[PDB]
């Protein structure tokens, strides 16, 4: 993926994720947004070297 | 290269270093030819491990 500031130049970036589902969530406020339980469990990102 | 060599293998595990010797690329290259290296972003990623590209 790429991202930029308003403008800076914009830069390049690489995420690795680990993740998992938790299953569907038992509050409204949770089920419109994630309904299918997407969990990150691990993250990272570094810059990408063109 | 002489000092590359040396480099990696003073880099190196001798696991890593038998690998590496056994590359000698001082026949194909030469002095015919030359390879360029340049990185461009490292990650480390855990526990004495990262990937480079």
């Amino acid at each position: 993926f790429t991202t930029q500031q308003h403008v800076e130049a914009p830069q390049h970036q690489i995420a690795t994720i680990g993740y998992t589902y938790i299953g569907a969530p038992m509050r409204s406020s949770d089920r419109l947004l994630n309904p299918l339980g997407f969990q990150v469990t691990s993250y990272r990102a570094d810059p990408e070297i063109l | 290269i002489q000092m590359n060599y040396d480099t990696t293998a003073l880099l190196s595990a001798p696991a890593v270093q038998q690998d590496y010797y056994k590359l000698f690329r001082d026949r194909v290259l030469g002095n015919k030819a030359r390879i360029t290296v340049r990185v461009r972003s490292i990650q480390p990623n855990g526990r004495g491990q990262a990937t480079v590209r």
